Formats: C-alpha cells, sequence, structure tokens
RNA sequence: GAAGACAUUGUCAGGUGGGGAGUUUGGCUGGGGCGGCACAUCUGUUAAACGAUAACGCAGAUGUCCUAAGGGGGGCUCAUGGAGAACAGAAAUCUCCAGUAGAACAAAAGGGUAAAAGCCCCCUUGAUUUUGAUUUUCAGUGUGAAUACAAACCAUGAAAGU
RNA sequence: UUGACAUUGUGAAGAGACAUAGAGGGUGUAGAAUAAGUGGGAGCUUCGGCGCCAGUGAAAUACCACUACCUUUAUAGUUUC
RNA sequence: GUGAUUUCUGCCCAGUGCUCUGAAUGUCAAAGUGAAGAAAUUCAACCAAGCGCGGGUAAACGGCGGGAGUAACUAUGACU
RNA sequence: AAGCUCGUAUCAGUUUUAUGAGGUAAAGCGAAUGAUUAGAGGUUCCGGGGUCGAAAUGACCUUGACCUAUUCUCAAACUUU
C-alpha cells in the first residue's frame, strides 16, 4: 500500500530514496501539494553562542502565494515603491491595531524601531521579530526584497536533536529540484562551531506529509 | 582605533578585549565560560565540568539548584577546598558534603 | 570428636612471575661510555610563557597561480629622469621632449621580440571527443610533457592565415 | 588466583531490575488550565465537534516521532543472590 | 637488613613496590540469555577477576639550605 | 675452451670543412633566501601603564611602533636563464 514501498532499517543513497525527488508521486494520492520534511541528526548543546544565523539561497521557488509587509520612512519608501505589496507609512501603523490583520511576515529596518516597538505587542505571535536572528534590521532592501519573492528558506533557532526546515514540494521538475537541496546542507555545514560535539552529519531523514520516512547516512 | 573600530562595528573579540562599558553593553546585549569566569553578567552566563567552572549567594543559588538537580564533582570540590577565602571555601565544601568516608578523612 | 549436596582433579579470553629454557648485540663523538628521539610548508593555535621546537593532525586557503592573465583581429607604444601649470609642496591630474629594454610577456628567476610574440577595450567556447605517427628517458617502455598532418564539428577577420 | 555448565538430588523457597503491546501524573511567575529544550501549523473519518474562537502574551491547547519515565500488575520462564 | 654497651631519624607519604574486611558497573572473554535469519559469519546489554581512585608503609629502595599563603583556569615562585 | 654463417670483406693514437649540446664569466632584489646598516629632534581625553583634584573633555612626564628631514643599495659561489 504505502508501507511496503518504504524502508526503515535500510539506508539508501540520494539517488535511491526521496531526498527532493519524485519517489512519492504515486504514493501521495491527494492532489494537495505537500511539504518536504528533510530531517537531520546533529548533537549540539544548550549554548546561545552556538547557533546558525544565516540564510539559505534556494534558487528555485516552492510555488506558493504569499504577501510581505513593506514599510519604510525617511526616503527608503521611495526606493521600495515598485517592488512592494502595501504602502504602510508611519501613521499607518495604527491600522493593524484594530481587527484587520492581513499581514503575514512584515519587513522593516533598524532606523524605524522606535515606533515599531509599539507594534511588537500585537505582532509577537509568529517568529519574525526584529533582533539578531533573521536578517531584518537593515536600511538596505533593494537587493533583498527581490530575493524573498523567490521563496527563501526561513531558518529558525532549533535545539532538539531533530533538525528539519522547509525545502519545497517536489512536483515541478526532476533535475530542477536536484540543484535545490544542495544549499540546504552546504549552508548548514558551513556554520560549524568548534564548541560543538562529535559530528554534524548524523542521519538524514526525508519524508512527505503522510507517507513513511526513510534513512540516509 | 583598535577597540575604536571595534565598538565601531560593534564575541571572542570581547574576550581578548577584557583579555561595564561596551562590556555590560553587549553583556545585556565554552569560551563564554572562561570569560564570564574572569568576570555579575558573568553570573548570568554561568547560570545559563562547567560546574567546576562556576566554582555570590546566587552562586549558592545555582548551587543548590543543580544540587537537588543531580539529586568526579565531589572529588574536584574536595581537592579545591584542600588546596577569608580559605574559610569560605572550607565552609562551602563542608556544607556540600553534608547536603562521607573521604569526609571524616 | 570438624563439616557438607561443602572441598579437591581435567580441556576453558586475559591479567600476577626471568625459578628455568630458548632467542636477541651492522656501522654512528679516532673504540665504547645520561634519558628522550620534537629534521623540511606565511601567522595564531597545535606547543607546559623573554631559546629552540617536528608531526601526509584540527579550523579557510594551500602538493604556489587561472572560471579569460587563453586563441584571434584592429587600435595604442611602457617605467624612471629632465623641462611646465587654475585649484597643487620633492609624491597624485594633464601635456611635451630625450630614450636599442634595468621592462611587459601565467608560479620563484634570466636572454629574447617593437607598424610587438605583450597590456587595455570590443568581438568569445578548438583549454572538450574519435581515428595515426614522432622526439627526451625506454627494451621502437608505464606515467607525464612537447612538436608536426589528413578526415568531422566552431570562433575571429576586408583579403591572405593561425 | 577467578567464573559458567557438568560431576550432583530436590522446588513448601523472604525481598528487586528486563527481553512485544494498551490507561494513570508531566502542576516555575502570569494566563481559572497538563504552554515539558526543539520540530511540525492546511490536517485525519468530511452531515456535524477542534480548524486561528475572546482577556493576556517570548512559546497557545486533535494529529505517524529522537523522552528524562514517581509508583503497580502481566502467558510457557529466568545466569549469579 | 643491622652486627658489643654508651651513641643509635628534626620533618614529609605527590612518584617507583607491597598490603588492601576501604571504594564495584567507566571497561570487562567464553558459556548462558536477547533480534534478523530455511543457515553460516558478524553480533548490543548483564557479571567475576585484573587495571583506575584512596590510605598506611621509606631501621625496604628515595628526597633531606624543609614544609605554606599569595589577581593565570593548570605553566613563573619575587616579597613576607 | 668448445661452434655456425661469409668476403673487396671490419677503417685510423698524425692533417682541412664547424651544424648541435652545456651553466664556469656579466646583471638584478623594483613580488623569493642572507650580514633588506647605523641616529637625533615631535605629537598624549581614548594605542597599552602611575602620582596629584570626592568630580566635570582641569593640567603636567617617562618607557615601545611611525611621519618629515639623511646615509648604504644589499657577497661571484641560493635557484633559473
Amino acid at each position: 500500500m504505502s508501507k511496503i514501498t518504504s524502508s526503515q532499517v535500510r539506508e539508501h543513497v540520494k539517488e535511491l530514496l526521496k531526498y527532493s525527488n519524485e519517489t512519492k508521486k504515486r504514493n501521495f494520492l491527494e492532489t494537495v501539494e505537500l511539504q518536504v520534511g528533510l530531517k537531520n541528526y546533529d548533537p549540539q548543546r544548550d549554548k546561545r553562542f552556538s547557533g546558525s544565523l544565516k540564510l539559505p539561497n534556494c534558487p528555485r521557488p516552492n510555488m506558493s502565494i504569499c504577501i510581505f509587509g513593506d514599510a519604510f520612512d525617511v526616503d527608503r519608501a521611495k526606493s521600495c515603491g515598485v517592488d512592494a505589496m502595501s504602502v504602510d507609512d508611519l501613521k499607518k501603523l495604527n491600522k493593524n491595531k484594530k481587527l484587520i490583520k492581513k499581514l503575514s511576515k512584515k519587513y522593516n529596518a533598524f532606523i524605524a524601531s522606535e515606533v515599531l516597538i509599539k507594534q511588537v505587542p500585537r505582532l509577537l505571535g509568529p517568529q519574525l521579530s526584529k533582533a539578531g536572528k533573521f536578517p531584518t534590521p537593515v536600511s538596505h532592501n533593494d537587493d533583498l526584497y527581490g530575493k524573498v519573492t523567490d521563496v527563501r528558506s526561513t531558518i529558525k533557532f532549533q535545539l532538539k536533536k531533530v533538525l528539519c526546515l522547509a525545502v519545497a514540494v517536489g512536483n515541478v521538475e526532476m533535475e530542477e529540484d536536484v540543484l535545490v537541496n544542495q544549499i540546504l546542507m552546504s549552508v548548514n555545514f558551513f556554520v560549524s562551531l568548534l564548541k560543538k560535539n562529535w559530528q554534524n552529519v548524523g542521519s538524514l531523514v526525508v519524508k512527505s506529509s503522510m507517507g513513511p520516512a526513510f534513512r540516509l547516512y | 582605533s583598535t577597540q575604536a573600530v571595534c565598538f565601531n562595528l560593534l564575541i571572542w573579540a570581547t574576550k581578548l578585549t577584557r583579555e561595564t562599558v561596551e562590556i555590560m553593553t553587549q553583556a545585556a546585549l565554552k569560551i563564554v565560560m572562561s570569560g564570564v569566569m574572569f568576570f555579575e553578567n558573568s553570573e548570568d552566563e554561568d547560570g545559563f565540568k562547567m560546574q567546576v567552572n562556576k566554582k555570590g549567594k546566587k552562586l549558592e543559588n545555582a548551587i543548590k539548584t543543580v544540587k537537588k538537580k543531580k539529586k568526579q564533582g565531589f572529588a574536584e570540590k574536595l581537592f579545591k577546598e584542600h588546596l577569608k577565602f580559605d574559610m569560605e571555601q572550607k565552609i562551602s565544601l563542608m556544607q556540600l558534603l553534608s547536603r562521607k568516608l573521604i569526609v571524616l578523612g
């Protein structure tokens, strides 16, 4: 059915199992697009100094609809006029205080943070606050807003030994999705602190959203 | 200049540096271990063999913490207590041992 | 009068032990004569602090350099020195004169060559594949490198070519 | 010098931890709560319950998982006590 | 080992041994026991002993212008 | 020492013809080695350390690297050509 076509105690190469491929094309009967559950084993510690705060490239999109909150002042609002989803000035920060909340991931800077702190008590739910984690407090956005529209892999601060993010779906093209997963490991392996323990590879587990998972070393 | 452009852009750098000003600055803002060592913010990073490290009533704090927590280390503590300051050390060691062969020993 | 389904014998990982047996001594301070065996890659670390100090170990690069510093056409003709000037001093920007190479010409270096064999701009994929032969080493070798044709497939140029 | 089997019988034998699976609590400040470091947020039978229900707010409550298990029982049995 | 009597260590137990009714699950073969397997090989955990830690012992072998406290997390040992 | 196959059949301590090959002479340190030399005079909140004002960018020294103003221009036997 779906269990006999999967392995649990047998390791395979990236050209055998899934790992952003198409082996679950006939397995996943539902027409709804799924998500890539690329899990990884990496023993770390509980130190705040040991963590990856970068941003994966991911050239190919994941084919999905999204909307960001573009809001700048001084003069940066003029440069971000062509590539934007909404205006949102300084006086328009009291619009989302009511009941309307159609803004997902709002993007700002470091300059306009004195008034942004008043919007934090309402937009503290989803992990997208302005700090030192995700690249956001910066005056530059011209060559940055044209990248987030290409669906960037939002990396978060994970700590349990299970390490998994979000690659794509796996239904666009065969050889196209191959050059996408090459950045989900290259960036992670690049940021390797000496304070870490043992190795950083471990076991590679890739699944869909319903079917069984596999195992790669 | 050095520290100039330092704070300029402005943690191992911090390390050397000391090695609160910008200190407590990025402060509030296990190498970290050694540092907080030499160094209250240190207290904090602490609370975050590292026990040997931490080796202040709040020290006593995190102390009984991992105390009842766990509830090598013993040996190390004893050796340190056997190696003002003296009095304090001895007292602490005794309290820990009471909270015993080597003891009476 | 001891005691008990106790204890002792034999083949059963390895550990205590030159009592005994066997084996073991190139050369190396004009014989020999302490212990160790840390010779050769920029800096920090590796490495126990003013002297030294290796390791195909760890974290970028690295068994030098190159993703056009290749090939080709056109145009231009370098450095230093002397002689000038609005911003401007012995150094910076612009112009002129003298001038047979101490230069440029992929690693470290030394002759070449001047309507350049080079540099810059523009124009790019022959630095890739199949089928032969030759030079140095050789047993007309292995590996590696260089030179010279024909037969497919490209690029540059007005023509003649590589 | 040390250990298992056998030599060497018998099972009325005081008290533990296991080899496959299903409940029981996950209670630190605040939120009347069980929000357990991290991940997952368009989802499983679709007529119907929760999909993101209100106040607060660093983390918000079905969902195949790396898990530290305070205290029990468990079918033919259990190497040394 | 010392080798008539008088004489016959002032202090120290971190190293090299011995002893160990102190401390036993970090490591620990085979047999037995536990998965996969119509098989063989390989085979994770449990346990005894040894090794590690600590104390005593130097009239048994050393050391003997000694033994401490001092901004390095261990590395210099002035001054007192 | 012991054999086979052939004949105008192997050449030269003396004389003429100068095409290749080499790393001893010359040069450089201006991206490779070395004996890349020897001094004086300034400027101090905050390059890194003291004394003296409860203090405030109040003030004043010494001990190491530079800049401006000079001298030599690096041995033939390090390497390549």
